């Protein structure tokens, strides 16, 4: 019965229903983030569902003020909540500090946020981790959160079902360029990490959503890759797929 | 009876016991021991995945300038306590006119959870707080609370699964020495005694990037870097 | 605050239960005066019965209630108690009626009946008082909040085995002297203990003394219990 | 909390288990004859060294012109009659006219239906005989209301236990051509028919008559007993 | 219900037959004493829009803040951002007067006046005012404060009507707002001789020039002038 | 009492639907020349007076209505339909719209910010200048349809499908009078008589009338003796 | 969850009340013995781990000058109790009448938090029991013991806790109205030393008293109206001073 | 056991009240959805309870610009028009700026979620298509209850829905180029709700369209004016 | 002290023929001796066959104008697209202008 209700601790000191919204987060859309060199880039499978979906339309990739990009995995409804919130915390900070919020604090404003629904049986955890992270006065930042309000600062980082295969090929990456990644090459290289991440939903044809906040290639604000600059990375990942 | 704080025919809070575990579910182990003039904690830091961003783990916290806190407990409930200890010790200071004393923060602390206890819609948090510092009236001190309410003051503590091994050790060296602190100069040296001590229990050898080391001295407490922790493993390096 | 299949409130039916394992007190108006006897519950040799007050409580200079339950639950309704009858009195500078006061004391426990989800007030009331409208006059309130008044009553443990032996001896012409001995006598037939002894009563009386006008309500003290004991012939 | 609440069904059990409170109250009953209306009531007998002096007594006034009795939890009644006094003053105040008894009882009625679709509040267990006269009226009124908030009025009626029972008696004893059209007989007519379950008994019945006017006067112990020994002569003569 | 401090004056603006042009002297005035001189009253919006305030600075200073917040926002899941759903000149106006119709009806006013001067997507030139009581109003020329009672008639000389606009060139419109700008340092005590003029065509798109000050003064006259009446030398 | 079934539906209402279908059948009928509402009272004795049985309601001038369940329940629907008409005109000096009346008493059904729905429905007629007579039911679900004739409560089934066959787009006021009175018989358990059944009806000329027992016992006759034909 | 927790159950018993007279039951025993011109109450300093620091945790406290409390149960429950004990003295009393409560007063209002637990929605009994100690001008010395009914009874001499029933026969044949401070100090430290298992000496232990007026606890000379608090604590030294004369 | 409110995540991480929600929309009419680059039209086949009433309003409009087709719990479907009335209300009289569908959308949904989050509310158990022309062309948006809104060039939901989606999903290439003519869209939009059909074929009482575009402001075509569609 | 009123000047003037109205204004606005505008509508179509001015103080004229616009938006709302009639019209405006009484 200590899954039925959120707030409940088991024997075990766990809490089901955290747990159970993760599930809901396993059963969606893979998504993932790449910290460069001076930027961070999001992707996202968009899952085609009918030839009657408006193209490049239904975007998914959310901002929060300016400059943080916002992706996550699950129940979308519940990501946007969180975004909402994200931009009522960020404004906030801005009004009274007037420097843009920066990402270690927007981070923790959102975990704070998702903990709290962890602390009462009215209320169930969220169904859905998010990705996102931006640029601010000292450095890029990438952070995932999950329905507990764990969230830590990432290299790469990705989510939803094709978790594993993304992980993997960001692995390959953080050991191949310790030094860095141009925001170019990280565009280009989730473009590829999300077609391959695909494969373990290998059914429905996809596309493709990229978004990137570099202090060189967008001047630290949060821009949608679209145009030469979205084709290019498309055929790159149509490449090394095969 | 038991799924909110109320009691069990035997007179126990189920969901406050089982909050207690949750304190183990990340698998850290930490101590805390108080110097001539300041005080050391020691936390072991894993960091699994390669994807992570090593930089941004940690369990240790930075209260106030003269506040440090070291959590063993999942990082959500963690962080909680981290900002409402944050600006408890803030709004203690603007309304009193001096830092609130670490042990007076321990203690606000502890009666917060307390009523997660006693009040059926808050379920108690899983971690358990040292709180650490050099008080100005009281020298250096380490005070720890758990989701009970309890909260009680340490000549050295440890926290983490393997809690009764390191407690033992270090029970014995003030039961040899006589003395509840150590008898050093330099926070380095303590910190190097808490890490020796702290292997000496573990029965496990220590790199720069596995522990995590925060000291409090008069008016300050900071968290060492890896290089910092280094200069102390290498020294150690050396009587071992 | 439901109702059963039956037509009953659980909570009710129950409290009134908890009730039944209090010490008994009992309430006996006489044609000159009205006695209030209580037998305390859980005591000992180094319980201070001297500095003690946990049945009989003071309402008003002419209202006095006897309890049995919930010392704590008591207390609450009894300050608010206190607090209606001043209240009438700045509003009217009159004394508060004794029904006026107990009506108003049990619309409170109704309340906890009807709504709010609030467990009931474990105690039972026998007020006597006084007042220039019905004299003198004994009242009694319950749990569910449904009041009346006796010529004589108990509440507390075993109400039908002293209210069968009030039935026997009360007789309408009663004078104090009297009440206080049959209250003894009750009390001393219904005990679960060995034998009344002063140190497990509380005993107290409403009386008009002749030689003068307004009311005087005496608790006695232990002492007194301890006399009064002996001449009723308890020894 | 919502307590009264649907069910697979039909029925909100809160509010008819609420009636079956009713049930186990007292017996009333009233009935109106041609000028006046009288309501008679049994009285409760669990234990007996009451002082009858000062007992909150089962027919109550609303208002010089207008009673209401019941049959059901003590308590709940109280509460229904203090917010009826309180509206009753309120209408003459504002409307410069005491109220009819079918306003009073339309109120009251409300107030009932109210705790019935209201979270945290358990109906009222109890059922109410509402009767008087109109201002500057004469037609007598009889009125009920239930633990639904359902209401209406009556040539004659009863509530409490073995209302069914007395019920009959009524059904077939008072025919709407002659009501009884004396006090006399139609309190004759009560007692009749509260004799037929109150189980020959003096202090068992309580009878209040009401005149047009706000004349209104409940009968004394003897009054009645008087009626009873008539009644179980116009038995024994048989 | 407050009492202005740090002051702004006039701005003063006009439209042409391919845009509009706005101007304001960049002083912060704190009763008499001209304490700011480096103050930009000229707020633009985009790339088609200049909001020109006068009146309150710490109030005008908030009202930036809510223009920069209107653009932020309108970002936000808004895939058009740049294009068809960018913020209009309309669309800030009618926010604006909103603001501070409804800020008078609290009595606790935008102590301003502003002038909105931008073009609209389809190339309509936008011109319109609204002060501290939510009134507002639009014509060929709006100018606040002295700028009314001066530039206006200066002006309106250029276009006085409706049909005037398609007759006015940017260079004959630029020189109009500089020379009263020129007037108004001369009549205002207020006024500071640096100023801030932006254009808004519906092809060039927005010109912000930064840093102008007042030139070509008639002052030498000034020497033939002595005593008040008869004293002859 | 907001909780769905796994078949779509909140329980609450379901089943408040179902008291409903336990009161005394209500029906009204739609025509050219006005709109019938009937309705059959059903004593629990015959001490009760039958005429202080209220069942068809005037909401205002141009607007009554029938109802049939839990009847307690509607006194608030009637209030606050009744302030509605008022307010209306109050406001826009006019008459208030059927329809706009209808859904204002819906608006109030769903609030379910009061522990439970309305264990009633109503049978809602009346005639607006726009959209000439209407007849409107009005179920706690929050939901209301509009209908041509419709019967609720207990005896509704049958009473449904004689409507069903009883019904064409040109009867006259007295027919339906006559066929609300028949299918009233049909499904009462007792025998149809004046002091047993109400009928009224609303016209464009002298709006809501509910029929004087006398009047309609005259129906009642004249039923008898039509349907007592083959 | 705005409804009582604590419910009648069919026998007529408040479930969580007893239960919550099990934690108390279960939690280290304490004492409170009241001579003619004092009383004493102590208890057991159960030193969870010799790491932990002893003094850090005051099981016994002052609630007035004059009045201390010492319990039996859950710690925390009984913090934060104190707490609002304190509280209430000034709120219901000092900043209005200008002096502190008498001690029945305060044990009242304390009883009264107690029973709001028993009573108001979405909470637990306390789950302990009190000795209240104290001195007042009017009522001299008494004693009092709280329990999570709320319910409240005075002592000439009690215990609570885990060795209770024990140390009360003790208290009981050794206990007589004629007890002098110093000798109730012995009898509380001989009924202690039964109930203590392990070392039992001035650092294990906790002993407070409220008798004389202490002058040198004041803090300062000049206004002779108030002598200085009767609450005095025992120190390690002067207990053990007493335990060398066992 | 996990089915008991929306609070609830089961083990498999569903909210079963949402999904139930949604069955709530399976039990109502057809509705069809389609747009070209010039306009969007709205076709929903409405439902009668029995042969005497009216076939239930499918169309709302909600502003000069946009509206919406709903099947499912009408009363949900009231709240949730009404609160895209008053947003639709707020941009024009705030900013004097037509708000823009993907944006109404957008609002929906946040609405929609904060009825799957909390104890003691019930997800919204009706589907909507909202077409609207704006400054960035003709726009058809489906809602569901889960909080979920997506932009199609065409779609249809309610009974048998999966008909019109495969007509509309091979007939996309035709209808997505049915631009300057609005009769042919509708044309289209029928010829859709047809192949959902079954019970009967779309009579004059059935059907309801919707259209609005380019040079045509937000319209309901009920009844007669469908004639010609049939 | 701050006046939240102020004079835009203006005159309109409505006339009812037998089978038709007029709703005359001048065009006009201004503040003190200054005028701020010489083309600034006052006199509007509200929608309905209702033509409406409201002279005085233009901000308040404004609002109310757009209100009462507003107003005929959401009673063909809440009453299906019916027309509104100038009376109609009328008694609302009189709820619109006591609303703000005070
Ligand atoms: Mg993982
Ligand atoms: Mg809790
Ligand atoms: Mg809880
Ligand atoms: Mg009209």
């Amino acid at each position: 019965g200590y899954d039925l209700s959120n707030s409940v601790f088991s024997p075990d000191g766990r809490n089901f229903q955290v747990e159970y919204a993760v599930k809901a987060v396993e059963n969606g859309t893979t998504s993932i983030g790449i910290k460069c060199n001076d930027g961070v880039v999001f992707a996202v499978e968009k899952l085609i569902t009918s030839k009657l979906l408006v193209p490049q339309k239904n975007v998914k990739i959310q901002v929060v003020d300016r400059h943080i990009g916002c992706v996550y995995s699950g129940l979308i409804p519940d990501g946007r909540h969180l975004v909402n919130r994200g931009r009522e915390e960020a404004a906030s900070f801005k009004k009274l500090y007037k420097t843009p919020i920066p990402i270690p604090a927007f981070a923790d404003r959102l975990g704070q946020y998702v903990q709290a629904h962890t602390l009462y049986n009215s209320v169930r955890p969220f169904g859905v981790s998010t990705i996102f992270g931006g640029v601010d006065k000292n450095g890029a930042h990438l952070y995932m959160l999950e329905p507990s309000g764990s969230y830590w600062g990432y290299k790469g980082a990705a989510t939803g079902k094709g978790r594993q295969s993304a992980k993997a090929e960001l692995e390959k990456l953080v050991d191949h360029h310790p030094e860095g990644l141009s925001a170019r090459e990280a565009v280009k290289q989730a473009a590829k990490i999300i077609y391959l991440a695909h494969e373990d939903n290998k059914e429905k044809d996809f596309e493709l959503e990229i978004s990137w906040c570099s202090l060189s290639e967008t001047n630290g604000l949060h821009k949608f890759v679209k145009g030469d600059l979205l084709q290019e990375a498309i055929d790159f990942a149509q490449k090394e797929i095969n | 009876d038991r799924h909110i704080t109320i009691f069990s025919p035997e007179g126990r809070l189920y969901q406050v016991e089982y909050a207690f575990k949750a304190t183990n579910q990340t698998n850290i182990n930490s101590l805390a021991v108080r110097g001539k003039d300041c005080t050391v904690v020691i936390s072991q830091k894993k960091v699994p995945d390669k994807l992570l961003d090593p930089t941004t783990v940690s369990y240790i916290f930075c209260i106030s300038r003269t506040i440090g806190m070291v959590v063993n407990g999942p990082i959500p409930d963690a962080r909680n306590a981290a900002l409402r200890a944050k600006a408890e010790a803030a709004e203690f200071r603007y309304k009193y006119g001096y830092d609130m004393p670490c042990d007076v923060l321990a203690k606000r602390m502890a009666n917060l959870s307390q009523i997660y206890t006693q009040r059926a819609y808050m379920r108690p948090l899983g971690v358990i707080l040292t709180f650490v510092s050099v008080d100005e009236e009281l020298g250096p001190s380490i005070y720890k609370t758990d989701p009970a309410g309890y909260y009680v003051g340490y000549k050295a503590t440890a926290t983490g699964p393997k809690q009764q091994e390191i407690t033992t050790n270090l029970e014995n060296h003030f039961k040899k020495s006589k003395i509840d602190h150590i008898n050093e100069e330099s926070w380095e040296k303590v910190v190097e005694f808490a890490i020796t001590h702290m292997i000496d229990a573990l029965g496990t050898e220590f790199s720069k990037n596995d522990l995590e080391v925060g000291v409090a001295t008069k008016d300050k407490f900071f968290t060492l870097s890896a290089e910092n922790i280094e200069e102390r493993l290498v020294a150690i390096a050396e009587q071992d | 605050t439901i109702f059963s299949p039956e037509g009953r409130l659980y909570q009710v039916e129950y409290a009134l239960e908890s009730i039944s394992h209090a010490g008994t007190a009992i309430g006996i108006m006489a044609s000159d005066g009205i006695v209030l006897a209580a037998e305390r519950k859980v005591t000992s040799t180094l319980l201070e019965q001297d500095t003690s007050t946990e049945k009989l409580y003071k309402l008003n200079d002419k209202i006095a209630v006897a309890v049995a339950g919930l010392t704590a639950d008591a207390e609450i309704l009894i300050n608010t108690a206190r607090i209606h009858a001043q209240n009438y009195l700045k509003t009217y500078n009159e004394d508060i009626p004794v029904e006026i006061l107990v009506r108003r004391l049990s619309d409170i426990k109704q309340g906890y009946t009807q709504h709010g989800g609030l467990r009931p007030f474990g105690v039972s009331f026998i007020y006597a008082g006084y007042d220039d409208r019905y004299g003198y006059q004994l009242y009694t309130s319950n749990p569910s909040g449904n009041y009346t008044g006796w010529k004589a009553i108990s509440v507390g443990a075993n109400t039908s085995a002293a209210q069968t032996l009030l039935q026997m001896d009360y007789k309408d012409d009663m004078k104090v002297d009297d009440a206080i001995e049959l209250a003894l006598k009750t009390l001393s037939k219904t005990t679960d203990s060995s034998a009344l002894t002063y140190d497990r009563l509380e005993f107290a009386t409403i009386r008009k003394g002749a030689n003068d006008g307004e009311v005087y309500q005496k608790i006695f003290k232990p002492q007194e219990i301890k006399d009064i004991l002996v001449k009723t012939g308890i020894t | 909390r919502a307590l009264s609440i649907f069910s697979p069904d039909g029925h909100i059990f809160q509010v008819e288990y609420a009636l079956e409170a009713v049930k186990r109250g007292t017996c009333a009953v009233g009935v109106k004859g041609k000028n006046c209306v009288v309501l008679g009531c049994e009285r409760r007998s669990t234990l007996k060294l009451q002082d009858t002096r000062i007992t909150p007594s089962k027919v109550s006034k609303i208002d010089s012109h207008v009673v209401l009795s019941f049959s059901g939890l003590n308590a709940d009644s109280r509460i229904l009659i203090e917010k009826a006094r309180v509206e009753a003053q309120s209408h003459r105040l504002t409307l410069e006219d005491p109220v009819t008894v079918e306003y009073l009882t339309r109120y009251v009625a409300g107030v009932q239906q109210r705790y019935t679709q209201s979270g945290g509040v358990r109906p009222f267990g109890v059922s109410t005989l509402i009767a008087g006269f109109d201002p500057r009226d004469d037609e007598p009124k009889l009125y009920q209301t239930e633990p639904s908030g359902i209401y209406s009025s009556w040539s004659a009626q009863t509530i409490g236990r073995n209302s069914k029972t007395v019920r009959e008696f009524l059904e077939k004893n008072y025919d709407r051509k002659e009501p009884p059209a004396t006090v006399e007989e139609c309190v004759k007519l009560t007692v009749r028919s509260l004799l037929e379950v109150v189980q020959t008994g003096a202090k068992n019945i309580e009878i209040t008559v009401v005149k047009p006017d706000s004349d209104i006067v409940a009968l004394s112990s003897e009054e009645i007993n008087q009626y009873v020994t008539q009644i179980e002569q116009e038995k024994q003569e048989q | 219900t407050q009492q202005p401090i740090v002051t702004g004056t006039s701005v003063i603006s006009m439209k042409y037959d391919n845009g509009v042009i706005i101007a304001a002297d960049n002083l912060g005035s704190y009763g008499s004493l001209l304490r700011f001189n480096g103050v930009e009253r000229l707020i633009p919006v985009g790339d088609n829009t200049v909001v020109g305030i006068s009146g309150d600075i710490s109030d005008m200073q908030h009202i930036e803040r809510l223009l920069k917040d209107l653009v932020t926002e309108n970002a936000y899941d808004n895939p058009l951002a740049d294009a068809e759903e960018a913020l209009e000149p309309s669309y800030i106006f009618e926010y604006l007067a909103t603001v501070m119709y409804q800020r008078r009806s609290k009595m606790n006013p935008l102590w301003n006046a502003i002038i909105v001067a931008g073009v609209q997507s389809n190339g309509d030139q936008f011109l319109r005012y609204v002060n501290l009581l939510g009134v507002t109003y639009s014509s060929p020329t709006l100018a606040t404060g002295f700028g009314a009672h001066m530039a206006n008639p200066l002006l309106r000389k250029v276009v006085d009507r409706e049909s005037d606009i398609p007759k006015t060139t940017v260079q004959v419109a630029e020189e109009a707002i500089v020379n009263a700008m020129r007037v108004l340092y001369y009549r205002d005590a207020r006024s500071s001789r640096n100023f801030s003029l932006a254009i808004i065509d519906k092809n060039t798109g927005l010109t912000f020039k930064k840093n102008l000050q007042v030139e070509n003064m008639k002052w030498d006259f000034a020497k033939d002038i002595k005593g008040y009446g008869t004293q002859k030398i | 009492v907001s909780t769905f079934s796994p078949e779509g539906r909140l329980f609450q209402v379901e089943y408040s639907l179902e008291a409903i279908k336990l009161g005394s059948t209500a029906i009204g009928i739609a025509t050219k020349e006005g709109v019938v509402l009937g309705v059959e009272k059903r004593a629990t004795s015959p001490l009760l007076e039958s005429d202080s049985i209220e069942k068809i309601v005037e909401i205002d001038r141009h607007i009554g209505c029938a109802m049939s369940g839990l009847t307690a329940d509607a006194r608030s629907m009637i209030e606050h339909a009744r302030t509605a008409a008022v307010t209306h005109n109050l406001y826009y000096d006019e008459d208030i719209n059927v329809e706009s009346l209808t859904q204002s008493v819906c608006d109030l059904a769903a609030a379910a910010a009061m522990s439970r729905p309305f264990g009633v429905a109503l049978l809602i007629a009346g005639h607006d200048a726009d959209d000439g007579y209407q007849l409107f039911h009005a179920e706690p679900s929050g939901t209301f349809y509009r209908y041509n004739a419709k019967a609720i409560g207990s005896g509704s089934e049958g009473a449904q499908a004689e409507l069903l066959n009883e019904w064409h787009s040109s009867l006259t006021l007295k027919e339906a009078e006559l066929l609300v009175l028949k299918i009233l018989k049909q499904v009462m358990e007792e025998k149809l008589d004046e002091n047993n059944a109400q009928l009224s009806c609303i016209t464009k000329q002298d709006g809501f009338k509910i029929y004087d027992n006398e009047k309609t016992a005259e129906l009642i006759k004249e039923l008898k003796e039509k349907e007592a034909a083959e | 969850y705005s409804f009582s927790l604590t419910t009648f159950s069919p026998s007529g018993k408040l479930g969580q009340i007893d239960y919550a007279l099990t934690a108390v039951k279960q939690g280290v025993t304490s004492l409170g013995i009241k001579a003619t011109n004092g009383v004493v109450i102590a208890t057991e300093k159960k030193s969870s781990s010799p790491l932990a620091m002893s003094e850090t945790l005051s099981k016994v406290s002052l609630l007035t000058p004059d009045i201390g409390a010492v319990y039996s149960g859950m710690g925390p429950d009984y913090r934060v109790l104190v707490d609002k004990s304190r509280k209430v003295a000034h709120t219901s009393y000092k900043r209005i009448y200008g002096e502190y409560p008498p001690t029945k007063l305060l044990v009242s209002e304390v009883a009264k938090i107690m029973q709001e637990a028993t009573q108001s929605g979405g909470v637990r009994p306390f789950g302990v029991s009190l000795l209240i100690a104290g001195h007042d001008e009017f009522n001299g010395f008494s004693l009092y013991q709280v329990d999570p009914s709320g319910s409240y009874f005075p002592w000439k001499a009690t215990a609570i806790g885990k060795g209770s029933v024990a140390a009360k026969t003790f208290l009981e044949k050794r206990w007589n109205d004629e007890l002098e401070l110093e000798d109730a100090i012995h009898i509380a430290l001989l009924t202690l030393k039964e109930s203590v298992e392990g070392e039992f000496n001035g650092d294990t232990i906790e002993l407070a008293i409220i008798g004389d007026e202490n002058p040198d606890l004041l803090g300062y000379t000049g206004i002779p109206t108030d002598k200085g608090p009767r609450f005095r604590k025992l120190t390690s030294q002067e207990i053990n001073d007493r335990l060398e004369a066992l | 056991n996990y089915d008991g409110d929306t609070v609830t995540f089961s083990p498999t991480g569903r909210l079963f009240q949402v999904e139930y929600a949604l069955e709530a929309i399976k039990q109502g009419s057809v509705t069809v959805g389609l747009r070209s680059n010039t306009h969007a039209v709205l076709v929903a086949l409405k439902r009668n309870a029995d042969e005497l009433s009216s076939y239930q309003k499918k169309i709302i409009k909600c502003d000069e610009h946009m509206g919406l087709s709903l099947a499912g719990l009408a009363p949900d479907a009231r709240v949730l028009s009404n609160y895209l009335r008053q947003q639709c209300n707020y941009s024009s009289l705030v900013f004097n700026r037509k708000l823009a569908v993907e944006r109404a959308g957008h609002l929906l949904c946040d609405k929609a979620q904060k009825n799957t989050q909390s104890a003691g509310g019930r997800p919204y158990g009706v589907g909507l298509l909202i077409i609207g022309y704006d400054k960035s062309g003709a726009h058809l948006l489906e809602f569901q209850p889960s909080g979920n809104v997506t932009e199609l060039y065409g779609t249809a939901i309610g009974a048998r829905s999966q008909g019109a989606k495969t007509y509309l999903e091979r007939t996309l290439d035709t209808f997505i180029k049915i631009d300057g003519n609005p009769d042919e869209l509708i044309k289209a939009g029928v010829e859709a709700i047809s192949q959902s059909l079954r019970d009967e074929s779309l009579t004059v009482d059935n059907l309801s369209i919707a259209i609005v575009g380019k040079d045509t402001p937000f319209t309901i075509y009920d009844g007669e004016a469908v004639a010609k569609y049939i | 002290q701050f006046n939240p009123y102020g004079d835009n000047g203006g005159t309109i003037l409505g006339i009812a023929g037998e089978d038709f109205a007029v709703l005359a204004g001048d065009t006009r606005n201004i503040t003190d001796y200054s005028i701020n505008s010489r083309y600034e509508p006052k006199v509007f179509d509200c929608g309905d066959n209702i033509v409406m001015s409201a002279n005085g103080f233009a901000a308040d004229g404004d609002a109310l104008v757009k209100r009462f616009k507003n107003s005929v938006k959401w009673y063909h709302f809440d009453h299906n697209d019916k027309k509104l009639s100038i009376n109609s019209a009328a008694r609302n405006i009189q709820h619109l202008l006591y609303g703000k009484r005070f």
